[PDB]
């Protein structure tokens, strides 16, 4: 239905942004969404003190 | 915390959540003598 | 083996195969002044 299935996008987003990209491969951690945008720059090549 | 694991960048203003903190020298033993 | 590009963590016992040689220092010269 399109109610479980926005529940799963839900879900999706809320993993994304607060657990980071943890929960897919292992158990969600909590971290902060500042600092998991950080490691994203370091990911792209850009250091996370921008 | 030592300088190895660091780099120095900026102030102590731009960043938003920041704590203060002793970073330890690697040289001050060394420097000593 | 200089010190810059190589580092420590732990003791030489819990390690496989390890061997032995003084890891070299560049801070030596420089202190001897
Ligand atoms: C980190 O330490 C510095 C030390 O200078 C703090 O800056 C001052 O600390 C004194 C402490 O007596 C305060 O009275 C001042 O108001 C602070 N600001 C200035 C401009 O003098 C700084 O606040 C500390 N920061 C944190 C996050 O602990
Ligand atoms: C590297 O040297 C150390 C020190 O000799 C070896 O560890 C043992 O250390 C004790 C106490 O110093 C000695 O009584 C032993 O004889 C040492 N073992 C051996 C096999 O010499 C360590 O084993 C050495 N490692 C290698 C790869 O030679
Ligand atoms: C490694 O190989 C050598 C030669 O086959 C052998 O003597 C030694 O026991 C092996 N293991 C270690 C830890 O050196």
């Amino acid at each position: 239905t399109d109610e479980m299935i926005a529940q799963y996008t839900s879900a999706l987003l809320a993993g994304t942004i607060t657990s980071g990209w943890t929960f897919g491969a292992g158990a969600a951690l909590q971290i902060p969404f500042a600092m998991q945008m950080a490691y994203r720059f370091n990911g792209i090549g850009v250091t996370q003190n921008v | 915390i030592t300088t190895d694991n660091t780099f120095v960048s900026g102030n102590c203003d731009v960043v938003i959540g920041i704590v203060n903190n002793t970073v330890y020298d690697p040289l001050q033993p060394e420097l000593d003598s």
